[PDB]
RNA sequence: UCGGAGUACAAAAAACCCUCCGAGUGAUUUUAAUCUAGACAAACCAGUCAAAAUAACCAUAACAUCACUUAUUGAUCCAAAAU
């Protein structure tokens, strides 16, 4: 009941009620991205280094909270981390806290979604470890260039 | 389980050129 | 020191667990601490002698 | 023969294509003992070796223990030992042809693992031994401040009793 | 009196790891003032002619032929003045690696 | 060192030790290499880096500095954004 | 059980004539008397050691001392003015709640923590209160209205997951001593003073909604809570429609030290009464 | 043959000076050095004379 | 005070008001960075090497070189610069 000059009500007259800080602005965020309830999250606390493996699995085909071109782009690009059952799997091992591990998993998911959503992706490639691959492919098709009908 | 599912996690590659080609 | 509150599920989220209502039939009893913890401690001497003390 | 790529036995090898009793050059006319299986090197361990061994034989060798079934999609059944094979049939065949190529993982190996072999694709990696550090000293003399970081389990702050 | 400055501590210029010793990467195998031991396989040479192991392994000492750098004018002159049947020999220190480069470990079945 | 002060009768500490030394709660003492600001134009880059690096003290010097300092400097400090809070404790010391 | 009690029946009376300390408890003193401990009495031959005229500790016999040839560098420079915060693990808080040291049904304060002996604050040693760390955030399953001075981002996330309230406030040393030991202050016989505002170095910390500052804009609290929940992948509990919403939303005035009490009041504990000033100047000073 | 000690300041904008020895009978020195602030080869010119 | 050779013949160390050379820097441009394993030497203070990783030059070096190259050097504190 005590009120002073520096009280919150006098400092910010716009919000005077004691329940103004506990509201839920559902109108500000209506997209509701990353429905964590639709992601399968599993924890494995390996101790002996002490770290919490966090695995986030979700069916890429059945994930209807992103667009069809986005789903196709994730399927094309991240097929190396897609299970035989179609479940995209995200791995976190950095921090000892499952909270931070899940945060890392969600950040990776958001980054992949944004990368597949943006159409200005120029597909820039590294050169330090790609020159060897380019030379090897060059020399391999140098032998493949034989032109004789078969089959 | 699947009879072929066995992995033997200690995988040994006896190819003498394997590491040379992997650089 | 207040007596610990009764919980509907054990062990507690902090790992604390109260003793059994009937005492075991063993010919010895390890009385709990004043904070209701097991009197098992670690001790160090000379900087390299490591010991465990049951009180 | 797939020399390197057997998941279980380091000293064993896989079969991929065994054709026997080839009349002269027409290999398609000769009977095939083992149906062809495309190479399936693991994703991690790369650059496996596949060898084509050609044997010239005098007699018409006929066998039943080395014959494989029509599907022949079992890795347990596709386990081979060229030394044992040549010991069994050493009297007739003599090796005269050789053709071997290196092969690494690509985007079709996962399809081969899934559709044909009916398993989960195994993934390996080239791990390295952990860096060596001497026994930690109670008083590290003239050592940098980062000396304590060489023996830290994790870069997180642990509060034991607080 | 007439002679001054003759006092100076020894520099400990000598051999640190003998043959058969198990060394780790970076260990100083031997230090020297002039070229007495030459580095060989997996042994690097510092700016002060010291020899340090580059890989973890076992130290060995061998006697081997000496082919100098063609840009080294003094050594090239010595070689060109050597007689027909003469081949230079030097004592080289080697490190024979013990541990393998790495291992292929299974991480996950996808 | 004044083992018994004339006013309070307590034990005093020399201020030079605390002005040019830092003690971690694990017992280690941290110091700066001598001559790290002198004639830098005359020294090689490796030597300058070695001088810039922080270094520890051995058992004799640590015990000497513990004798010179009092118990106020061996206490556990929880500073706000302490650079050495991670180094305050010792881990995986098998003795 | 105690068979020693039955053994004592056969033994004679326990009196002052038969008392012995534990063996090894008192090491016997040794004097410089006799053949072995005489003849220089453990002091050595001539020099400064036998005559007791040794130099000080740091002296090395005229060589420049080790503790003086090292350059001065700022290591403890300004140590007596750095802010110190006693850490309180979420694991320790859960342990206290489970053992009943602190009741989650009431707003948890520094006074409550001190009474429950969970933390020890020494304001004379430049402690500025209690900070919250995340050392036990994985197994924290309590809904409390915590009130600390500093809070970790992960600790805040862990508490909001269960549905508590985290508020970071500032306490000047005088009010901090009063909060830590209220009964001695009430026996001191002085009116409750006002709570000093944080300095310019700590105003940004306590006026941001990301740190749940007590001087922060309450309108930005839901936005920060939603951002935290989205970052850490948990649903934000419906705190407003909780049964204990009053206890969760109770707050202290930025010039208020205790709950309910106001600056300028005198707590007469002998008569169990409160004296409130009524002078206009006194009221203006205490409410300003 | 007395030398001189000269402090050179970078011309890359950032304040970065290094000391180098130079002969007294030489003109104002100007070289190419490495500036850690910008991590590039930058022209350095003699700004001050410190030691003889 | 510092370095080289003999004393001190073959890992290291090793003294004399012992026998001899030297140093208290010059010339030139390639103006020679950060971070970090592991080591030499060492009472301490100091002195030495150095793999991997980083930004700029060949997209293949950077340890500045030579003068027997080894010595060409001075701790805190305190004073000055522009930090
Ligand atoms: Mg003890
Ligand atoms: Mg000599
Ligand atoms: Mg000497
Ligand atoms: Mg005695
Ligand atoms: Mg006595
Ligand atoms: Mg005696
Ligand atoms: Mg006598
Ligand atoms: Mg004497
Ligand atoms: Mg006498
Ligand atoms: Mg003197
Ligand atoms: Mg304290
Ligand atoms: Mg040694
Ligand atoms: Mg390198």
């Amino acid at each position: 009941e005590f009120q002073s000059i520096y009280s919150l009500d006098k400092l910010y007259p716009e919000s005077r009620g004691s329940d103004t800080a506990w509201r839920l602005p559902d109108d500000a965020k209506q997209a509701n991205d990353i429905p964590v309830d639709r992601l399968t999250i599993s924890y494995c606390r390996s101790s002996g280094k002490v770290n919490s493996k966090a695995e986030v699995r979700f069916h890429l085909a059945s994930a209807d909270w992103i667009a069809e071109p986005v789903r196709l782009k994730l399927a094309v690009k991240h097929k190396n981390r897609i299970n035989r059952s179609g479940e995209l799997i995200l791995t976190s091992e950095c921090s000892r806290y499952q909270f931070r591990n899940l945060a890392d998993c969600l950040q990776k998911l958001r980054d992949m979604i944004a990368e597949a959503s943006q159409p200005a992706k120029e597909p820039s490639r590294e050169d330090a470890e790609l020159r060897r691959s380019r030379i090897e492919n060059m020399n391999r098709e140098r032998l493949r260039k034989k032109r004789i009908s078969s089959a | 389980p699947v009879e072929n599912e066995a992995v033997a996690p200690e995988f040994t590659n006896r190819n003498p050129r394997n590491l040379e080609l992997l650089a | 020191i207040p007596r610990p509150p009764k919980h509907e599920h054990y062990p507690t989220p902090s790992g604390w667990q109260p003793p059994r209502d009937p005492a075991p039939s063993l010919p010895y009893f390890v009385r709990r601490s004043r904070m209701h913890n097991i009197p098992v401690y670690r001790d160090i001497t000379h900087g390299n002698r490591q010991m465990t003390v049951i009180r | 023969t797939n020399l390197d790529g057997h998941l279980l036995e380091p000293d064993a090898e896989y079969v991929h294509w065994l054709v026997t009793n080839i009349p002269g050059n027409r290999v398609t006319e000769g009977q095939e003992t083992c149906p062809y299986l495309p190479p399936f090197p693991a994703r991690g361990s790369g650059f496996h070796r596949f060898a084509f061994l050609l044997f010239k034989q005098d007699k018409r060798i006929d066998f039943s223990g080395d014959t494989r079934p029509s599907p022949c999609y079992q890795l347990a059944q596709r386990t081979f030992h060229t030394f044992d094979f040549y010991k069994k049939h050493q009297d007739a065949m003599t090796p005269a042809g050789l053709a071997f190529f290196q092969c690494r993982w690509d985007d079709s190996v996962t399809r081969v693992f899934h559709q044909l072999l009916d398993m989960r694709e195994p993934v390996f990696e080239f791990v390295r031994p952990p860096p060596y550090h001497p026994k930690q000293k109670r008083f590290p003399h003239r050592q940098p401040l980062r000396y304590l970081d060489r023996y830290r389990d994790s870069h997180e702050p642990t509060y034991g009793i607080y | 009196s007439k002679n001054l400055g003759g006092k100076s501590p020894g520099k400990r210029f000598g051999i640190k790891k003998m043959e058969g010793h198990y060394v780790h990467a970076g260990n100083i195998l031997a230090t020297q003032r002039h070229f007495r031991w030459h580095p060989g396989a997996h042994v690097g040479l510092g700016k002060n002619k010291c020899l340090y192991a580059l890989e973890e392994g076992v130290v060995r000492y061998t006697k081997e032929v000496y082919v100098p750098n063609p840009s080294n004018s003094e050594a090239v002159d010595l070689v060109t003045r050597l007689p027909q049947g003469a081949v230079l020999y030097k004592t080289f220190v080697h490190v024979v690696p013990a541990k393998p480069e790495g291992t292929f470990k299974l991480v996950a079945m996808l | 060192v004044t083992y018994f002060s004339s006013r309070k009768g307590k034990r005093k500490t020399v201020k030079a030790v605390i002005y040019r030394f830092l003690r971690l709660h694990s017992g280690l003492w941290l110091r700066r290499k001598a001559g790290y600001k002198k004639k830098l134009w005359k020294k090689t880059a490796a030597r300058k880096r070695r001088l810039r690096e922080f270094v520890f003290c051995n058992k004799t010097q640590s015990k000497l500095l513990d004798k010179m300092t009092t118990s106020f400097w061996k206490r556990r400090n929880w500073y706000a954004d302490d650079p050495y809070q991670k180094y305050q404790d010792r881990t995986n010391l098998k003795v | 059980g105690p068979r020693a009690l039955d053994l004592l029946r056969a033994l004679p009376r326990v009196s002052l004539a038969n008392l012995k300390p534990n063996p090894g408890s008192r090491k016997p003193e040794r004097r410089p008397r006799g053949r072995r401990r005489g003849r220089k009495c453990g002091r050595g031959h001539k020099g400064e050691r036998q005559r007791g005229t040794r130099p000080r500790l740091g002296f090395e016999g005229g060589q420049t001392p080790f503790y003086l040839r090292i350059p001065k560098y700022g290591f403890n420079e300004g140590h007596s003015f750095r802010h110190q915060y006693q850490p309180l693990s979420l694991n320790r808080l859960q342990y206290l709640i489970d053992l009943g040291r602190v009741d989650p049904t009431q707003p948890i304060d520094l006074t409550q923590l001190v009474n429950g002996r969970g933390v020890t604050i020494q304001p004379s040693k430049r402690d500025y209160g209690v900070q919250l760390v995340e050392e036990g955030a994985d197994t924290f399953k309590a809904k409390v209205n915590i009130e600390v001075q500093m809070a970790s981002e992960l600790a805040i996330a862990a508490i909001e997951k269960n549905g508590g309230v985290v508020t970071t406030a500032f306490y000047d040393p005088r009010s901090l001593e009063i909060l830590c030991k209220p009964v001695p202050f009430f026996l001191r016989g002085q009116p409750i003073p006002k709570r000093m505002l944080p300095p310019e170095a700590l105003v940004p910390y306590y006026t941001d909604a990301k740190n749940r500052g007590y001087l922060a804009d309450p309108a930005r609290f839901p936005e920060a809570r939603l951002e935290l929940a989205r970052k850490y992948g948990y649903v934000l509990p419906d705190i407003t429609k909780d049964e204990l919403f009053k206890m969760l939303s109770t707050r202290k005035d930025p010039r208020q030290i205790f709950f309910g009490l106001a600056p300028g009041w005198v707590v007469n504990m002998a008569d169990k009464k409160i004296l409130k000033p009524t002078d206009e100047n006194l009221l203006k000073y205490y409410s300003s | 043959s007395k030398t001189i000690l000269v402090k050179m300041m970078s011309q890359a904008g950032t304040g970065f000076s290094f000391n180098t020895k130079r002969s007294r009978l030489r003109e104002k020195l100007t070289l190419l050095h490495y500036d850690p602030v910008v991590k590039k080869k930058v022209l350095f010119v003699e700004q001050k004379k410190i030691r003889s």
